[PDB]
């Protein structure tokens, strides 16, 4: 099994490009990896305050005192320890997938490939859930663990009739929205959102596509939108 | 309030100017030390 | 006084001025007014009258 840590080219990850822009290396590379993530460190103000007081608690030495007591709780597991149990659990269990399971990624797979990725991703899908039930020691492979799978290689993979909804809300953005104006999110939640003309989930969606689709593009965190094409 | 807001923004000589404590503080806190003043 | 800053107030801060469609929609000057402050440098003005239509 190989765990690769890449630096992608330019230094930083433009948002406005497509991953193989972003990167230097032959493209069926990325049809190697099983997931791929684009971790982001877009500042912010309290998230960046919790990570400096880890941080500080961590070279004060609060932190061994804690992970001690954590360990004391059961709700930490000594290095030495989960090592000896990954062993066992590699030794021991061979599970294997159930058609509960099957049955959901088949479909959530056919929403994804009609949106649009290939066949192997399906596929190597069922290695996260086959690692999970490996892991529980479970006899089968279990669509609960195919839930935390699919959030996984949605927040993976993706990281650069409601598609009718979505789409009516392109156009009515399309029409509200002229080229080279621009508004906030807040101001599109007030405007199309509080009066109902369309879901928040639609709204979020709609950006989505929308930003791929070259059509607008995300501006400080979501305060400022701009429609970058038609 | 509205008045006050529209005499503000229009610059105008009949809104009250704070430089003295307002009618309901002060009597607020002259009945809140009279209430316990006897 | 602040001539600039007290107009673009009034256009944005209506509800400053004003105390059955009258409840609901504000006057068209500052709905407009909004929009051209999203707008940009140089308008296409048929752009600009859909978006218009459309905020109505």
């Amino acid at each position: 099994s190989v765990l690769a840590a890449a630096n992608p080219i330019y230094g930083r990850y433009d948002d406005l490009k497509s991953p193989g822009d972003n990167i230097d290396f032959q493209t069926t590379i990325l049809s190697a990896f099983d997931m791929i993530f684009i971790v982001k460190d877009d500042h912010n103000e309290e998230r960046d305050i919790s990570i400096a007081n880890h941080v500080i608690n961590i070279h004060t030495g609060n932190a061994n005192a804690m992970q001690n007591q954590q360990e004391e709780n059961g709700s930490e597991i000594s290095i030495e320890k989960m090592k000896r149990y990954i062993t066992y659990c590699r030794l021991k269990c061979a599970p294997r997938l159930s058609p509960q399971a099957a049955e959901k990624l088949s479909s959530n797979f056919v929403t994804i490939r009609k949106q649009l990725i290939t066949i192997r991703q399906l596929e190597a899908i069922i290695r996260i859930t086959e690692s999970l039930a490996k892991l529980e020691l479970s006899p089968i492979a279990q669509e609960r663990h195919v839930d935390e799978a699919i959030r996984l290689f949605q927040a993976s993979t993706m990281d650069a009739t409601s598609l009718s909804e979505i789409r009516r809300f392109e156009q009515e953005l399309k029409r509200r929205l002229p080229i080279g104006w621009s508004t906030s999110y807040q101001t599109l939640r007030r405007e199309f959102v509080d009066t109902h003309r369309f879901s928040q989930l639609a709204l979020d969606k709609a950006l989505y596509a929308l930003e791929k689709h070259e059509t607008i593009q995300l501006r400080h965190q979501g305060q400022n939108i701009y429609r970058s094409g038609v | 309030r509205y008045d006050e807001i529209i005499f503000r923004k229009l610059g105008s000589m009949l809104q009250t100017t704070n430089i003295l404590v307002t009618d309901d503080q002060y009597n607020i806190w002259k009945k809140r030390i009279e209430m316990d003043l006897a | 006084p602040s001539y600039k800053s007290n107009i673009e107030d009034n256009l944005l801060s209506w509800e400053q001025v004003l105390p059955d469609l009258d409840k609901i929609m504000a006057p068209v000057l500052g709905q407009l007014f909004k929009l051209y402050r999203e707008a940009n440098m140089t308008i296409n003005i048929y752009d600009f009258y859909i978006a218009f239509r459309e905020t109505l």
